[PDB]
């Protein structure tokens, strides 16, 4: 799923097929450095696009003076009783009125939806 | 314009070395004298602004310069000589300025010259008439904007208009496109869209990997670290993969320069000229605001990478597109940045015709004399023409110029005079039916009057600015850069592109100038310096967006500001001690300036106004309760300062229907008094 | 150890003259070049530009044993001078000015 | 022994060098190096949990600078020399990089005075003149015209009206060295009138365009 760079000329390693041992070989097209593939899959295309933005929001958003705050929902990892919440603010806005939270305690940065 | 912007133009001009012997000429210092009128028999005398109106004169001041001339013939002696205070021309003078005859006079003397002590000033007197310059709007420069033309081949587009610090007549613009997905073809259906670029001074589109290699960086591990800042992202790397496939066969520097060098304003017949031609166009016309020297070409690579890294984020749907009419992307051209633009094209035109007079006169080998070379009618009649008639161009150029500037002052009633010296103008057409450049935008709060506008065909095209709105004048970014480097800011060259994922890119005036790893302490250190005015002047804006993880700083001229009240934890910073000593300015010498320099008010730009939380009134919004917010950062002075000049004479304007307030503001301008 | 328990003081001099100009020769760490493999080297200004501005051409272990091209940095003393500090037998330190910065890279 | 030959001794000795970044004002103090050119003394204190290096200015040079150690990783650095005898030498490899920084001795205003003192002359300003300076003088003969008049009086008189046959000695003389000469080259030899010179040129020769205008005369091939 990732990418492979050549170890000699630092370029993009293409996948190739050899008719001897039935194993995927990654080859270069400037030099001919070789090696075998460990996962033996090339292409993947996610159409659902249901990526949870809990992996994209940053912990320093709790320094924003223009975001609402809450005393109801406390943090689990530290027990702080003050959070700051917001919406998806991105694409995939068909049914996007969820409410992600971020703890505001210094050096906690814990994030969670509900 | 007349203390700095005119001295720099003659000082930063190429000498005219010319030739056997050869000669030198270079200009050093500029002087001016008070406006003067030459009588019929050649006896000068200072002209007062009143005679200029009665006798249909023109209110202008003569202009001098120091020129030094050295002859270089290696004739065992370098003979130099100088002619100081050489006459050049005459510049109009705006009334009540620091160079007028009415500067700093008292009412007993203003009445003695038959002048009104209430006259505001700020207009020219040209052939008896009274002309006023209208501030023109303009799209902001040196920033990246991402749009989406839903009619043409492109699925996304970026733009960056660049100009190297007030020194270029044109402004080179560069696009970074991306072709459409639904390209009907059984070939590219599989690979996908290819990122393209449309450089200036070339005919054909160019793939981006090619123009990357023309700067060096032929390897594809080094290119793909200027464009992608973290290699744990497979979704983005998949999108840049089909950009390499078409630039795969051309894999070295010199053949790349030939590829772009083959299609220019002149197709190269030989090879070395194309490799020469492609060298400077990619060096002096590509992103001149970053650096124009032939060195420091790693910076032109990073910025071109950031321009492309930002185009992909707009395709994965991770950041929203830019707004065209968002009033934080606009700049205003006052009389300063307008006369300076018109003075360049007439100083070059004055040097272009000292050569033509020197060569014709030095081939015969006689000698040289410069007092006869200077055609004085170039600058005098050049400015006076375009101001008097309006078309912002040249006399033989009455077809290529922008019209509508410099109209006649309105003197029907005293509030029709003030409402003329404070007026903007958006340069879009006067009959286009597109509503989005005409409707009222949220960002006009407090900086443009919402009610005052004319009807007819010019609805929403001309606008008047609010009462406390203040336009900035400009400064040099030198003293902030020297402070930033000593506050732990890593330069771009001496850093590894893997220490860039968790750092906040620091921009200054449009140019990427480093990174930083602890921004929140930098920010509230930059601010507490401006609050008390040690290193940074009060008209710079400093934006920080937490999410996109960067920091911007601006120092240029054209941004529009307005003062606000600074708020600490939940209380104002304006204590009573400031009031009982401010009601005594008459014999205490304590005024507005001593109020800014004490850190209780602050000018807030439009861009900076998106990272702020305002309260509208102290006694009512800053009380602890079950409250709306609790982190207020500023507070307004009085919410009645959001109205213009002609709309703030209406009693109880918050009780009328809205179109009614628009009619009167365009109707109190024609009331007799 | 002495890196934790070592204390010393040495004199520093900055001679107003030198018998040779001092430059920096920089290598990418990522290459991890074994200098021991450099039996010999040749070093000449690059010929593409057909002097002090000329990029260097380094030929190690023969004409094609090893070859690099060195490109001059934009600036070296634009804001702050760079000094070479060398230890002398008397323990005192000697400082040498850096004249230029050249960037050296490997060549297929 | 060759010009393009590089000494590898330093490298092969594994000679190490140190690299230190120094501010210009200090470096300007250093150009005034005391005595031979010693600028002071360096102090190095290493402990189990910390290491401190600093340099102190020569008392003479004066009339604490902590060091910030920098990484040299990612790029191998070596020092190479050019002697005053133009001999080339590699002194060593850089084993340390560092930066001299201020510490508890200044704030921004203090730093600023130094910047101002370095300007002395800033970018030029437009000054305000008093009244109006004289512009038009009363010269009688323009100076350029008088220089031309003198040259024309010193010339226009050496016309070699005689030498009816001797020129031809000098003209042929020149014509043997190059088959043809531009009328101007021939004039540079004969100061006599061009019309009369052309008659002398036409009498003993013919003018060819030679192909790029440039009136050029040559001896008849007969
Ligand atoms: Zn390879
Ligand atoms: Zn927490």
């Amino acid at each position: 799923v990732g990418i492979r760079f050549c170890q000699e000329c630092n370029n993009m390693l293409y996948p190739k097929e050899d008719k001897e041992n039935r194993i995927l070989l990654y080859a270069c097209r400037n030099c001919d450095y070789q090696q075998e593939a460990d996962n033996s899959c090339i292409y993947v295309n996610k159409i659902t696009h249901e990526v949870d933005e809990l992996t994209q929001i940053i912990a320093d958003v709790s320094q924003d003076p223009t975001l609402p705050r809450t005393e109801d929902h406390p943090c689990q990892k530290c027990g702080h009783k003050e959070a700051v919440f917001f919406q998806s603010h991105s694409a995939r806005a068909e049914d996007a009125m969820r409410l992600y939270y971020v703890c505001t305690a210094p050096h906690c940065g814990h994030r969670w939806t509900e | 314009f007349i203390q700095m912007s005119v001295q720099r133009i003659v000082e930063d001009a190429p000498p005219i070395d010319l030739q056997p012997p050869r000669y030198l000429l270079k200009f050093e210092q500029i002087y001016l004298s008070k406006p003067t009128h030459w009588e019929r028999d050649g006896a000068p005398s200072p002209m007062m602004p009143n005679e200029a109106r009665l006798r249909n004169l023109t209110y202008s001041a003569p202009l001098y310069v120091d020129i030094t001339k050295t002859v270089i013939k290696e004739g065992e002696e370098q003979l130099q000589t100088q002619h100081q205070k050489t006459f050049i021309g005459k510049i109009p003078i705006m009334l009540r300025s620091t160079y007028c005859l009415l500067n700093g006079l008292t009412d007993r003397d203003l009445c003695e010259l038959n002048e009104c002590p209430l006259d505001p000033g700020g207009y020219f007197i040209i052939n008896g008439s009274e002309k006023v310059l209208i501030a023109q709007e303009k799209m902001a420069t040196n920033t990246v904007y991402v749009f989406a033309k839903k009619d043409s081949k492109y699925a996304y587009t970026g733009e960056c208009r660049s100009c190297l610090e007030n020194s270029s007549r044109p402004t080179s613009t560069i696009w970074v496109s991306m072709l459409a997905r639904g390209g009907q073809g059984a070939k590219k259906s599989a690979i996908g869209q290819r990122i393209v670029a449309t450089l200036p001074y070339i005919k054909q589109e160019v793939p981006i990997i090619i123009v990357f290699r023309a700067l060096g960086f032929v390897s594809d591990r080094d290119i793909l670290e200027h464009i992608i800042y973290d290699f744990e992202d497979p979704e983005m790397m998949e999108m840049v993969k089909p950009s390499l496939d078409e630039a795969f066969v051309i894999q070295e520097q010199n053949v790349a320069l030939n590829f772009i060098g083959s299609r220019g304003a002149k197709p190269g017949v030989t090879k070395e000229k194309r490799i020469k031609y492609a060298k400077e166009v990619l060096q002096k016309e590509m992103l001149p605001h970053v650096g124009v020297s032939d060195f420091c070409e790693t910076k032109k690579a990073y910025f071109l990478g950031y321009m492309v890294h930002r185009l992909l984020l707009a395709a994965l749907g991770r950041r929203e597109l830019d707004d065209r009419d968002h009033y934080g992307n606009k700049r205003l051209d006052l009389a300063g940045p307008l006369l300076a633009f018109l003075f360049r094209g007439m100083f070059k035109n004055l040097l272009k015709e000292v050569r033509i007079y020197a060569q014709k006169f030095i081939d015969r080998g006689k000698d040289f004399n410069l007092e006869l070379a200077i055609k004085t009618r170039i600058i005098s009649d050049g400015l006076k023409y375009s101001l008097a008639t309006g078309n912002w161009g040249d006399q033989k150029k009455a077809h290529q110029a922008r019209a509508g500037v410099s109209q006649v002052l309105n003197r029907l009633t005293f509030a029709s005079t003030l409402s003329h010296l404070r007026r903007l103008n958006s340069p879009i057409g006067r009959d286009g039916k597109l509503a989005k450049p005409r409707q009222l935008h949220n960002t006009l709060w407090g900086m443009v009057c919402p009610a005052e506008t004319p009807e007819g065909h010019a609805v929403g095209l001309v606008k008047n600015l609010a009462l406390m709105a203040y336009i900035s004048v400009g400064s040099q970014p030198s003293p902030i850069l020297e402070f930033l480097e000593e506050w732990s800011m890593e330069n771009l060259e001496e850093i590894s592109p893997a220490a860039i994922a968790d750092a906040t890119k620091i921009f200054v005036n449009g140019c990427w100038v480093g990174i930083h790893k602890d921004p929140e302490q930098l920010m509230n250190t930059l601010r507490k310096l401006r609050r008390q005015m040690d290193i940074i002047v009060s008209e710079v804006s400093m934006i920080r967006d937490i999410r996109e993880r960067e920091i911007r700083i601006y120092t240029d001229a054209g941004r529009i500001c307005r003062p606000l009240l600074i708020v600490e934890k939940q209380k104002l910073l304006l204590k009573k001690r400031h009031i009982d000593q401010l009601k005594e300015r008459e014999y205490n010498n304590y005024s507005w300036q001593d109020l800014v320099a004490s850190g209780v008010v602050e000018y807030i730009d439009t861009l900076e106004e998106e990272t702020v939380m305002l309260a509208m009134t102290p006694d009512d919004l800053q009380e602890k309760e079950v409250a709306y917010c609790s982190t207020y950062t500023h507070c307004e002075i009085h919410p009645s300062m959001i109205l213009g000049v002609c709309a703030s004479i209406i009693p109880f304007p918050d009780h009328n229907q809205s179109p009614r307030n628009t009619y009167q503001s365009a109707m109190g301008k024609q009331a007799m008094g | 150890g002495p890196s934790s328990q070592n204390v010393t003081e040495y004199v520093v001099r900055v001679p107003k003259n030198t018998t040779k100009k001092y430059n920096i020769m920089a290598f990418n760490a990522a290459d991890k070049v074994n200098f021991a493999t450099w039996n010999q080297a040749r070093l000449e200004r690059d010929l593409s530009n057909k002097p002090e501005d000329q990029p260097w051409l380094l030929r190690v272990n023969g004409k094609s044993g090893r070859k690099f091209k060195g490109i001059k940095k934009g600036g070296v003393t634009e804001n702050t001078s760079y000094y070479i500090f060398t230890q002398c037998p008397d323990g005192a330190f000697e400082a040498f000015p850096v004249h230029n910065w050249y960037n050296f890279t490997p060549l297929a | 022994a060759e010009r393009g030959e590089l000494d590898l001794t330093g490298a092969k000795q594994n000679t190490g060098v140190w690299l230190v970044k120094v501010p210009k004002y200090l470096s300007q103090q250093w150009a005034k190096a005391s005595g031979r050119g010693e600028v002071g003394k360096l102090r190095i204190a290493k402990t189990q949990g910390r290491t401190e290096v600093s340099f102190t200015l020569n008392e003479d040079l004066a009339n604490e600078h902590p060091f910030v150690l920098q990484s040299v990783g990612g790029q191998t650095l070596t020092v190479f020399t050019e002697s005053s005898s133009d001999k080339l030498s590699l002194e060593g490899i850089v084993v340390q990089r560092a930066e001299c920084r201020p510490a508890a001795s200044e704030n921004y205003m203090r730093l600023k005075r130094l910047q101002i003192e370095e300007s002395s002359k800033p970018v030029r300003l437009s000054q305000q003149l008093d009244k109006v300076v004289t512009t038009n003088y009363k010269p009688v003969a323009n100076h350029q015209y008088n220089i031309e008049y003198e040259r024309k009086k010193k010339e226009d008189g050496k016309r070699a009206r005689a030498d009816k046959q001797h020129v031809l000695d000098m003209l042929f003389s020149a014509f043997e060295k190059h088959q043809y000469y531009n009328l101007k080259d021939l004039v540079d030899i004969t100061k006599q009138p061009v019309v009369y010179l052309k008659e002398i040129l036409k009498e003993i020769g013919v003018q060819n365009v030679k192909g790029i205008h440039k009136n050029t005369w040559e001896l008849k091939p007969e």
